[PDB]
């Protein structure tokens, strides 16, 4: 079982973001697997003096967390390798991002052409790692709670439909409705993200413009006969965000799903771990209450080992934001698959 | 010297169009006389619209008459987040124009129902967007809070701790009159077990028309707005004080009018008569405004407030020596030509801040606690983009208000 | 705010039909006639069901999909069933099986294209849209099947407006149907994740409430529809005038529903008295709690006394004091204290329009949503697992090409259903 792997990262303030304001030593770093937090702000939170942004400190507990001045090669070193191992062996994988806006999430997931991502790399390791073999990919987005496949060629308008998210024979949930492509190489997983990066939609935020609408989830699903069969995905959630008060219109619309469905993935891990704690007789789980969530079900509930990338923002403003974030993460952490 | 009003929400435009009433009543200004000086937002058609069917419907401008035909949302987040952004602007835009047009005005008098969707989202950003823009100005708004047990919205609670911490950090001196506590006041005070929405309003459109119209009329102790604020509120803090209203007799059964000044006045310290359920069980006076009209000689006044002084029953806290505002009038009250009060010839519209508050909000942190303890309606507010934050820092926030009345009193 | 009815199936018709006979009359409209209106205040919010065209004829904002032509054949040859634009008649001359599937899958999905594009040409009418209105049967194909496409079909195209549904789940006692469980545990599955509010209503709880509070010796199925059309035009219509305390869809349901499951309520009406005889006229206030909060007069099949209370909205519409009405609600929420639930302070949600039904002096709506509602969904899957066990009718809905791990998905879903309303109700 083991409790959920979580590595926790920080991105370093961008030359414009330190120029807008300037306030560092919010998060320092004590020992690989711990995090020692200071945070300055205008202000502090009006009380007592108690957990304000002014000047507050705040211990955060991690497998392992990551500097400012590393990227994705870090992630790649510790993490890439060994989980798609797991999933050569056979066993379920899943990871994803997590963080609120300016966070770059997309940055963890994608990465940039210098910097291979999560995704490129273990592309690159599951190579390594690999008899016969079949494998097929599957690309989607969840905006405005609504599902679209990157697969589908690109077109004016085009709509997936709403994905089919049925139980089947097997307890656990499965997707469907999901086109699927057979994975020769690595390039070819490369071009659907590629090609999915234009359907998938994409939007401009005061925090950053490279800001994702939806949901991104990658799945690719290896059978192997020496058929076992083995799912890895890795998910690419969209942040929280403050922007809301920024802008409106449809960007308002946007901002208000992915709230909801990320607080009810909240919702269902501050169960999990209640669950954790108390023996019986207790709190149903919210999978039922989201479709996000009943997806997600194997993933917290059942089978497949799980690990998750928490990406964290130095910002001040942030700083209530990230502490749930973070407080979300110290739950999930109680846990065990 | 001039003051703007912004009638916001469902119940505080139906009382707007009450309390406005009795204004023009006791100006001479018929259905169809000038031009007023406030407005009317609400995220509901079908309210604002009767302003413009029921009576004094040519008395308003239909610029001044804002209205979103989307949905009102019982609902903070709705009505502050989503929907009431985009209706903001043009409000703003018309509290900016009445603003310039007249000549060195004095605050806007905001009017909001708390534990509403218009009252408690709507008001949360207009103040917000108020307090930067005329940050130089005095802000007193008078609010109806959540009845302790007969409330309406299910949600109510929830509501009002949200508008709470942004009204809190934005507003100079918050009037709060308790809805609950008007239906008791037309039971022992006027007898009467049928009094509709537009009654209760008649009684707040009195008390009102004590506080702005016949202050800013001339009288033997002018007492301007900035005076509220500045006796009324010890520390930045929004403060919350009181509203009450003296010779509340009804024209029909009893009939004991010609009733001394040093009456009158004892009748605003007795409980069954605060317009407000937060009877002095220990909220401690820190400063009251005895705002009078008709005939009152300032004697007889510096004389029912010495007696009261010395009652040692109204203990006032202790860093505070002297707390009474004596504020004197000239025209005497003005009753509805046919409503149910009496009409005497001069009445003590008393209003101050009592610690006693610190019942008043526990009772509603509690009710808000106990729902949020399993989110209930909680997914209603996020979809209309809002997270746990709004919540839980505004829960902690409070929080330091229900201390805060602890700590700045009780205490030697 | 707009909205749109959606009369789906046979019963949906049927019941439909009488919805509209009666909600004209508090409109004043005449089926080809104008606006014959008593007042003038039926005509400030018309535009909310009605759609303006010639001058003198607001036809109903509703749609008519079925596909047995008998039904639409014999609305639409009736009274004011010469009202609907021939445009609103979504009609499927295929085979009407009384299978979920069969309307769901084979026959209903062919119709289903042909919906959408009235469902949207009308949601398009004017003003801002708020919701649709959908009315139908869990016991048979064009109702169950062919309605539990339209929601998610619905419920996809516009995920902002609400979506009331009104379905008249297969009683207990008799069952007018064989395959009825079957088409309820399936039809229940899409709307309790579709819909965000639902009222049941009860075929054989309409006849007792119609047998015991009405003197009726022949309770026809137009009568018992009529009493629902009553019940339902006091929810919507209703909160569409102006009032002391007015309430809306939106107020109405972000104040009664505290889980995202959607929910089940139970309609109530309050005077409830004979003609002749009973015309006590005690209509005071504490005479219309006594009545829609007892057990008898609850359009469920269960007793509210058999689980605790989650939410109430009183919709009274009668020039009245708030203070002996908000002061009563609060009195039974103490005397009844054991179910109404403790972790909520006020559960009811009171509300107060001005006019009243024409000829009547106050009334009230009632909205319960109690846990009891448990009492039926447990019934529903008693009857069906009984027979799904031996597969009994099945092979009907495979062959009209469905899933056997789908009545799997249905039962479990709402099977799951319960559980929640259990940690709730305790
Ligand atoms: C002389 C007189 O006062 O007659 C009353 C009457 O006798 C009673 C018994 C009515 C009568 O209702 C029934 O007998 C009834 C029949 C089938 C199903 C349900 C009820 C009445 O038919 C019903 C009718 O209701 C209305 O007019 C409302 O506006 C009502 N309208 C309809 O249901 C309707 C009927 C036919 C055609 C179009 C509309 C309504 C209620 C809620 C929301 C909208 C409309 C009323 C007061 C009466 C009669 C005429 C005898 C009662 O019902 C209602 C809904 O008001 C039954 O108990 C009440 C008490 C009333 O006093
Ligand atoms: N004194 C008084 N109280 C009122 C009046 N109308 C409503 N209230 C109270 O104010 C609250 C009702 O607020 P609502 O009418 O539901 O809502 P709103 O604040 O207008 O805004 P929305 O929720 O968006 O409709 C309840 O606590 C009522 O008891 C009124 O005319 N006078
Ligand atoms: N109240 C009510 N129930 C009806 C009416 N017609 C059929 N029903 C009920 O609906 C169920 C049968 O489904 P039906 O409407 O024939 O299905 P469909 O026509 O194939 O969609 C039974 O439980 C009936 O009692 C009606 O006019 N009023
Ligand atoms: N670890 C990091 N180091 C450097 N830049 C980063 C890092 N993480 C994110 N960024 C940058 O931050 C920006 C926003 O990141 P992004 O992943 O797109 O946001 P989100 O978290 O909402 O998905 C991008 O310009 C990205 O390149
Ligand atoms: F790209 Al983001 F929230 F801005 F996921
Ligand atoms: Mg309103």
């Amino acid at each position: 079982s083991e409790k959920v792997k979580v590595y926790l990262r920080i991105r370093p303030f961008l030359t414009s973001e330190l120029d807008r304001q300037e306030d560092q030593g919010c998060v320092c770093i004590e020992n690989t697997e711990t995090l020692v937090l200071q945070a300055p702000k205008d202000s502090f939170a009006l009380k007592s003096n108690e957990r304000g942004v002014g000047q507050a400190t705040h211990k955060f507990t991690f497998s392992q967390i990551f500097g400012p001045e590393v990227g994705q090669v870090a992630f790649f070193n510790l993490t890439m390798k060994e989980m798609v191992k797991d999933v050569l062996k056979g066993q379920n994988w899943l990871i994803y991002t997590y963080g609120v806006t300016n966070s770059g999430k997309t940055y963890t997931i994608q990465g940039t052409s210098k910097d291979a991502g999560i995704l490129p790399q273990s592309l690159a390791l599951i190579f390594n790692s690999l008899i016969r073999f079949s494998v097929w990919i599957s690309f989607f987005e969840i905006y405005n709670e609504l599902l679209y496949d990157l697969l589908e060629p690109p077109s004016h308008q085009h709509k997936r439909q709403t994905l089919r998210l049925c139980e089947d024979q097997n307890g656990n949930p499965y997707v469907k409705d999901l086109n699927w492509i057979h994975v020769r190489d690595v390039e070819e997983a490369w071009k659907l993200l590629k090609v999915g990066r234009k359907n998938q939609s994409f939007a401009s935020t005061h925090m950053n413009q490279q800001s994702s609408r939806s949901h991104s989830i990658f799945s690719i699903r290896i059978l192997h006969l020496q058929p076992k069969i083995s799912e890895l995905s890795l998910c690419d959630l969209a942040g929280s965000e403050r922007c809301k008060h920024q802008k409106s219109g449809e960007r308002l619309k946007e901002a208000g799903n992915i709230n909801t469905s990320l607080h009810t993935l909240g919702r269902c891990i501050a169960a999990l771990r209640q669950n954790q704690q108390n023996r019986s007789k207790q709190n149903l789980i919210p999978f039922r209450d989201s479709k996000l969530t009943r997806v997600f079900q194997g993933f917290f509930t059942g089978r497949g080992r799980s690990c998750m990338i928490v990406n964290v923002n130095p910002c001040a403003s942030t700083y209530d934001e990230t502490l749930h974030a973070a407080k979300f993460s110290a739950l999930a952490s109680q846990l065990v698959h | 010297r001039e003051c703007i009003s912004i009638h916001v929400g469902q119940a505080g435009v139906q009382i707007g169009n009450a309390c406005w009433e009795l204004y023009c009543l006791e100006h001479g200004i018929q259905p169809d006389g000038h031009v007023p000086r406030a407005v009317f937002v609400d995220l509901e058609p079908t309210v604002i619209d009767e302003v413009r069917t029921g009576t004094y419907r040519q008395l308003f401008h239909p610029e001044q008459l804002i209205t979103g035909k989307e949905d009102a949302a019982n609902n903070y987040a709705r009505g502050h987040y989503t929907i009431g952004k985009e209706i903001i602007d043009l409000v703003l835009d018309r509290i900016r124009k009445l603003a310039d047009q007249c000549t060195g005005l004095q605050g806007f008098s905001v009017f909001h129902s708390f534990g509403g969707g218009t009252g408690s989202g709507f008001t949360s950003l207009l103040m917000e967007r108020l307090s930067v823009d005329y940050g130089k100005k005095s802000k007193l708004e008078f609010s109806i809070y959540p009845a302790p047990q007969v409330s309406t919205a299910v949600v109510e609670p929830y509501n009002s701790i949200l508008t709470t911490h942004t009204t809190l950090e934005h507003s100079d001196c918050a009037f709060m009159v308790d809805n609950e506590a008007i239906y008791d006041i037309c039971r022992r005070n006027l007898d009467i077990e049928r009094p509709t929405y537009t009654n209760l309003n008649r009684l707040i459109g009195q008390i009102v028309s004590s506080i702005t119209a016949s202050l800013r009329f001339d009288g033997a102790l002018n007492v301007d707005l900035t005076e509220f604020q500045t006796n009324l509120v010890p520390y930045p803090r929004g403060h919350f004080p009181l509203a009450t209203y003296a010779p509340v007799i009804s024209a029909e059964k009893a009939y004991h009018e010609q009733l001394s000044v040093a009456e009158i006045t004892n009748a605003c310290f007795e409980p069954a008569n605060q317009m407000v359920k937060c009877d002095p069980r220990h909220g401690k006076y820190m400063a009251c405004c005895l705002l009078y009209r008709g005939d009152v000689v300032p004697k007889d006044v510096n004389a029912a407030i010495a007696t009261i002084k010395t009652k040692r029953t109204i203990q006032f806290v202790d860093w505070c020596p002297t707390g009474f505002k004596v504020g004197i009038n000239y025209e005497p009250p003005t009753v509805v030509p046919g409503g149910d009060l009496a009409k005497v010839q001069r009445a003590v519209c008393m209003l101050s801040n009592t610690t006693a508050i610190a019942e008043a909000w526990a009772r509603l942190d509690h009710k808000f606690d106990l729902m949020y303890a399993k989110r209930a309606f909680v997914h209603w507010y996020v979809g209309e983009g809002m997270e746990e934050g709004e919540f839980s820092e505004a829960r902690e926030d409070m929080a330091a208000l229900e201390k805060d009345y602890e700590e700045v009193g009780v205490d030697s | 705010r707009e909205i749109v009815h959606i009369q789906a199936g046979q019963c949906g018709n049927q019941i439909g039909a009488k919805f509209w006979e009666v909600i004209s009359d508090e409109h004043g409209i005449d089926p080809t006639g104008s606006y014959h209106g008593d007042s003038d205040l039926q005509l400030e919010r018309i535009n909310v069901y009605y759609n303006e065209a010639a001058g003198n004829k607001y036809v109903p904002r509703a749609i008519l999909v079925d596909l047995e032509p008998g039904t639409m054949d014999s609305v639409r040859s009736g009274p004011f069933g010469q009202i609907f634009r021939p445009d609103n008649f979504v009609f499927g001359q295929s085979g009407a099986g009384n299978n979920w599937a069969k309307g769901h899958y084979t026959e209903g999905a062919e119709l289903v294209d042909s919906v959408l594009d009235v469902v949207r040409k009308e949601s398009e009418s004017c003003d801002c849209l708020q919701g649709f209105q959908l009315t139908h049967s869990l016991g048979g194909g064009t109702g169950s099947g062919m309605g539990t496409l339209l929601i998610s079909k619905i419920r996809e195209e516009y995920p902002d407006r609400i979506m009331n549904t009104f379905s008249v789940v297969p009683s207990p006692k008799v069952s007018d149907t064989v395959v009825e469980p079957y088409n309820a545990t399936l039809s229940v599955h899409q709307l309790v994740e579709n819909t965000d509010e639902t009222y049941c209503i009860d075929n054989e709880a309409l006849y007792d409430i119609c047998f015991r509070t009405l003197k009726l010796t022949t309770p026809t199925y137009g009568d018992l529809n009529h009493l629902v059309s009553a019940t339902m035009s006091g929810v919507t219509t209703c909160l569409r005038f102006p009032g002391q305390l007015n309430a809306d869809l939106r107020k109405l349901a972000v104040n009664m529903v505290p889980f995202p499951r959607l929910h089940f309520f139970m309609p109530g009406f309050a005077p409830l008295t004979s003609r002749g005889s009973q015309q006590y006229r005690a209509l005071t206030v504490p005479e219309l709690t006594q009545q829609m909060f007892d057990a008898k007069n609850m359009m469920a099949a269960c007793d509210p006394r058999h689980g605790r209370y989650l939410t109430v909205a009183a919709v009274f519409r009668g020039r009245m004091s708030m203070k002996e009405v908000d002061e009563q609600m609060l009195n039974v929420q103490n005397k009844n204290s054991s179910y109404f639930v403790e972790w909520i302070p006020n559960n009811v949600k009171t509300a107060v329009c001005d006019i009243p039904p024409r000829g009547l002096k106050m009334s009230a709506t009632f909205i319960g949503n109690s846990t009891a509602i448990q009492e039926l969904f447990k019934r529903i899957s008693e009857q069906f697992t009984a027979m799904f066990r031996r597969k009994a009718f099945l092979h009907w809905y495979t062959g009209e090409g469905m899933d056997e791990m789908e009545f799997t998905e249905a039962e479990s879903n709402m099977n799951d259903l319960v559980s929640e309303y259990q940690q709730y109700q305790d």
